[PDB]
């Protein structure tokens, strides 16, 4: 279906705030995480199905945020929204961030360049979302 | 991207699309049907009025057409004819069919109507009143099965059902051409036996029986998947449900 | 290019040359005494009764098309006065179809007189007789359309009229029309 | 490339219609200049001296009177405030629609 | 390059080798392991992290070019505690109220307006199918060795349009969803299709009802082929065969009718590895000579541990579209296994008749024909769809 009801709203609030700190850190992100408590947006008498369907367009949805033309700051924002969706989640199995062969290298470099700005937070969330191998081969997000 | 629905080939300046192949031409030759033969479209009530419009206008043609026929060949003797007693005969002809012309568009819609098992004109009905939009047999059916006005449209009555059920038993619940002659109400085979199965208890089920529970049993746990079943498409097999 | 099947014309536009020829001088014999074709280009009377009579022997084939979709079809390029030929035969056509009950019963307008033109061609010498006002040896007027617009006034008698062409004439009105030398000296100025 | 080939009568093209305020400035003319068409095409470059007389033609048949109350409204003539007025009224009436 | 891309935005991509596109995939993953079918550690809180720091904090230094300690700094920093507002056993069948969400808010007027005893129930969401389809297989093994897909493979995921159009509606379609596997081929793709197009049957058989005819349609004819990118790929594993693409083909290019030159192969040919195509273009599959069916590739991409490994439900059906029956004219309420034409009892022609209302109507006790009509038996594909 595409954009979730309501669900862009707070993805941009969250973001452009997180943004307004002039901060990187995941700490300051999860302190604006847990004030607004997103994390409970996976409850809701949502049954399986509209869980797994509403995971999967939340992920698709943090992705292009997530992407360029956005810059190192908002993208690294958008990274700690992904883990968060992805962590938070109710389903079984997880369901994955969907990332295109387009996007799978410059995410890769994008996590080298994590790594080259010393802010390590990011890089280090980068790589465990993929130990828990949220991030999906598909040809299209 | 709409576009490449079926026909997935369609001519760009005509439309049409590949001939016949060998596979289709022996399936109708077997004469298996196609799947688009089951779409049927709801008579809707315009339709119905078109259609008591055509019947009349048929049965009006029928009539004055030969009677126009006849006073233009009386006029086309009279134009050359040089007899003068002759030419009043003929003449007189003349006045015949105009004082018959005059009465009959003088006739009322009924009795131009006239009975329910008269000659008509499907075809021409079909192809140029209806442009063929329906076809002449299923027109044909429609009118004197349904919308002649000689047809009981009426509700049933407390009655007429009782002695409906009664009597469907005497033939077996079979024969529904005797049954409706039985009742006298002028009702047809199709309409007795469509009352009848709309109440009778041995088709509508609130029971179960072993051969239903068997086959119900052997459907869900081929077809089910988790929670969802085809419950409304299981009725197929299984009689008496909906 | 009717007479055979081809990519362009598959088969419901294909039809039997006899029958259009036949049905086209059913027609052009009404344009004539109905003052049609006097003082007129001739050929955009034939092209609308061959559109026409092309449409109406399938009808329910056919009343789907229009002028140039059908003559690109033949590769012909049309009169746009067939329009107005058009425009002007159905006119006709219709003010026949009143005249019979059992047409006049389907209550005919521009779209469905077509696919009675059969019907019509049958009976067109009494529908004519039926129609025209003018039952005289020598309800509608049959008269070319150049008066079916009808005079504002019907020709009152001229005013042949002489005048007194002798008199004075007024020097006022022949100095209003010379330049005075300022005016001169603008144009030449303009000039 | 085909024998249906129509022939009929194309001296009628397309012209450009007439404005309002365009009648109002070929009256002043009348009332400044006079009836020399060759000179009002000179001040109407984008109308030739024939347009001129197929203007008079038409507004002969029912304005005469006004055609006489411009010619008596005599006005000093002149060429280049003529050209002003034309392009400033055409473009106030472009302003305005 | 074999470099997938749109074309129209979220609608089609630009055209793309499978099996090069798979390769692209590999080149980027293997090795790595992340497209591996083997399950790996992941997160938990960071009160719980002993056992696996001593495998994770090596790997993350390695990778993050940072010291051990850091490496474990990172590691209790990104914890879940600092995510999980939810706790571990909070059911989600209630909106939280300690939240800010607009998402929540909408959802709360979404769910407070069902709390009445007219709406009450815990029906249907919007769609019954895909849950189905996904909780039955999803994380599965197979039981045999042989049915077990190899890891990096591609998965493609085909929509498989039905031939009974809407046609009143065109912007969503009629289709079951299907996935297939890129080594496989497409003579396996259709065998496994279900449709009733197969069975179809016919004869007139008003006289002698119970004559109906012993061969379904995939008794009789066996003709079957898709079509990518110009290519026709026809069966002819068998003698009711026939190979329709070069009937196509000589109609086709006899003039400007506004497609390309076409090619033929055969069905056997291909594996779903050696296409050239496009995501979202609609392409065609035909079999018994008339059915048609828009084919749809709406995904493709590597499998990993997660997904239904279990080749025996493969190729894997996950969504469906629910055409309705067609009940019989006489009761309305039961589906018809008759239809009738030039039939004197039936207000209609044609008129759909169910088996027993069909026999009742149109005989006596001992089966005699009465009245004058035809009579041919049905399959209703609206019932075995
Ligand atoms: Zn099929
Ligand atoms: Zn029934």
């Amino acid at each position: 279906m595409g954009t979730p009801p309501g669900l862009q709203t707070d993805c941009e609030a969250l973001l452009s705030r997180f943004q307004e700190t002039d901060s990187v850190r995941f700490e300051d992100f999860t302190e604006l995480w847990r004030n607004m408590k997103f994390g409970t947006i996976f409850c809701g008498r949502m049954r399986n199905l509209e869980k797994n369907m509403f995971t999967k367009e939340a992920l698709a949805l943090a992705w292009r945020y997530f992407l360029p033309p956005y810059t190192f700051q908002i993208r690294v924002g958008a990274l700690y929204l992904l883990y968060g969706l992805y962590n938070t989640q109710l389903c079984q199995p997880k369901q994955k961030i969907r990332v295109a062969l387009k996007d799978w290298d410059e995410v890769l470099k994008f996590q080298q360049d994590l790594v080259n700005a010393q802010h390590f937070d990011a890089a280090y969330i980068f790589r465990k979302l993929r130990l828990d191998r949220a991030f999906h081969f598909t040809a299209m997000p | 991207m709409g576009h490449f629905m079926k026909p997935y080939f369609k001519d760009k300046v005509t439309g049409v699309g590949p001939p016949a192949n060998e596979d289709t031409r022996e399936k109708a030759a077997q004469g298996i049907k196609a799947f688009e033969e089951l779409l049927v479209t709801k008579w809707k009530n315009w339709e119905k009025a078109l259609l008591r419009k055509s019947v009349v206008s048929d049965r009006l043609q029928r009539l004055l057409q030969p009677k126009l026929l006849k006073l233009e060949y009386l006029h086309q003797k009279q134009s050359k004819v040089s007899s003068e007693l002759e030419r009043q005969a003929l003449e007189k002809q003349g006045r015949e069919a105009e004082k018959e012309i005059q009465d009959i568009n003088q006739l009322p819609e009924e009795a131009l109507l006239g009975n329910r098992l008269d000659s008509h004109d499907w075809e021409k009905i079909s192809n140029i009143n209806f442009e063929g939009s329906r076809s002449a047999e299923e027109i044909r059916k429609f009118w004197q099965n349904s919308e002649h006005p000689s047809i009981n449209k009426q509700e049933w009555s407390r009655e007429e059902e009782e002695r409906l059920q009664a009597i469907a038993a005497a033939h077996g619940h079979l024969e529904w051409q005797k049954i409706a002659e039985e009742l006298g109400t002028s009702r047809s085979a199709f309409q007795c036996l469509q009352k009848f199965q709309q109440h009778n208890k041995a088709l509508k089920r609130k029971e179960w029986t072993e051969e239903e529970d068997r086959m119900l049993t052997q459907l869900v746990q081929e077809m089910r998947v988790g929670s969802h079943i085809p419950y409304r498409r299981i009725v197929y097999y299984m009689e008496g449900r909906d | 290019k009717l007479f055979q099947a081809s990519p362009s014309v598959p088969a419901k536009y294909v039809e039997d040359k006899e029958k259009m020829l036949s049905r086209t001088m059913q027609l052009v014999e009404l344009a004539n005494e109905t003052w049609l074709v006097t003082g007129r280009h001739p050929l955009p009377v034939i092209t609308a009764a061959t559109f026409l009579a092309w449409q109406s022997l399938q009808p329910a084939d056919r009343l789907s098309c229009s002028l140039a979709r059908f003559c690109k079809l033949a590769n012909v390029d049309l009169p746009y006065p067939a329009s107005s030929r058009l425009q002007e035969l159905l006119a006709v056509l219709l003010r026949m179809a009143e005249q019979l009950a059992w047409l006049r019963v389907l209550r005919l307008d521009k779209r469905s007189v077509v696919k009675h033109i059969g019907d019509l061609l049958q009976h067109r010498q009494s529908l004519v007789r039926s129609a025209f006002r003018d039952g005289t040896a020598e309800p509608a007027l049959l008269l070319p359309p150049c008066m079916l617009k009808s005079p504002k006034r019907i020709c009152p008698v001229p005013p042949v009229s002489t005048v007194t062409g002798d008199e004075n004439i007024s020097d006022s009105e022949i100095e209003q029309y010379l330049r005075t030398p300022q005016e001169v000296r603008d144009f030449q100025r303009a000039q | 490339g085909s024998t249906t080939t129509y022939s009929s009568f194309r001296k009628n093209y397309y012209s450009k219609p007439w404005s309002n305020k365009e009648t109002d400035m070929f009256f002043l003319a009348i009332s400044m200049v006079g009836t020399d068409f060759s000179m009002i095409g000179q001040l109407f470059p984008h109308r030739a001296r024939i347009e001129i007389k197929n203007k008079f033609k038409r507004e002969e048949k029912t304005n005469g009177w006004r055609i006489d109350k411009a010619f008596q409204e005599k006005r000093p003539f002149d060429f280049d405030f003529f050209a002003h007025l034309l392009q400033k009224v055409l473009a106030e009436e472009e302003k305005r629609k | 390059c074999n470099f997938p891309e749109y074309e129209l935005p979220e609608l089609n991509t630009r055209a793309f080798h499978v099996g090069a596109f798979g390769e692209l995939w590999r080149g980027r993953l293997r090795g790595a392991g992340d497209l591996s079918l083997r399950e790996p550690p992941a997160s938990a809180l960071p009160g719980s992290q002993a056992a696996d720091s001593d495998r994770e904090d090596a790997a993350v230094a390695r990778d993050l070019d940072c010291s051990l300690e850091a490496a474990a700094e990172l590691r209790a920093v990104c914890g879940l505690d600092k995510l999980k507002c939810l706790e571990d056993g909070e059911d989600p069948e209630v909106i939280p109220e300690n939240t800010d969400l607009v998402t929540l808010g909408v959802r709360k007027r979404f769910l407070e307006h069902r709390e009445e005893t007219i709406t009450i129930d815990r029906a249907c969401r919007q769609e019954t199918f895909v849950y189905e389809m996904e909780s039955h297989a999803i994380g599965k093994k197979p039981e045999n060795s042989a049915d077990m897909i190899e890891e990096g493979e591609l998965i493609l995921s085909v929509n498989i349009l039905y031939p009974v159009i809407f046609h009143k509606h065109k912007e969503h379609k009629p289709y079951q969803t299907m996935l297939v596997l890129g080594s496989q081929k497409l003579t396996q793709l259709r065998d496994s299709i279900r449709c009733v197009s197969d069975l179809q049957i016919g004869g007139e058989f008003s006289n002698t009802p119970d004559q109906a005819p012993e061969h379904i349609s995939k008794d009789l004819y066996k003709s079957a082929f898709f079509y990518f990118e110009g290519t026709f790929y026809n069966d002819k594993r068998y003698p009711e065969c026939r190979d329709l693409s070069r009937t196509i083909i000589e109609w086709s290019e006899s003039h400007d009718r506004g497609y390309g030159k076409f090619q033929t192969a055969r069905m056997e040919d291909f594996t779903f590895n050696d296409l050239c195509i496009k995501l979202g273009f609609p392409y065609l599959y035909c079999h018994q000579g008339d059915c048609e069916h828009v084919i749809v590739i709406t995904d493709i991409r590597l499998v990993h541990h997660d997904d239904c490994l279990d080749r025996t439900l493969y190729p894997l059906l996950i969504k469906k579209h629910w055409l309705w029956t067609r009940k019989c004219f006489v009761c309305k309420m039961y589906t018809a296994r008759w239809v009738t034409n030039n039939d004197s009892f039936a207000p209609e022609d044609p008129c759909f008749f169910c088996d027993v209302c069909f026999r009742m109507l149109h005989y006596d006790s001992e089966g005699n024909k009465l009245g004058e009509f035809l009579a041919y038996p049905y399959v209703d594909p609206g019932t075995f769809n």
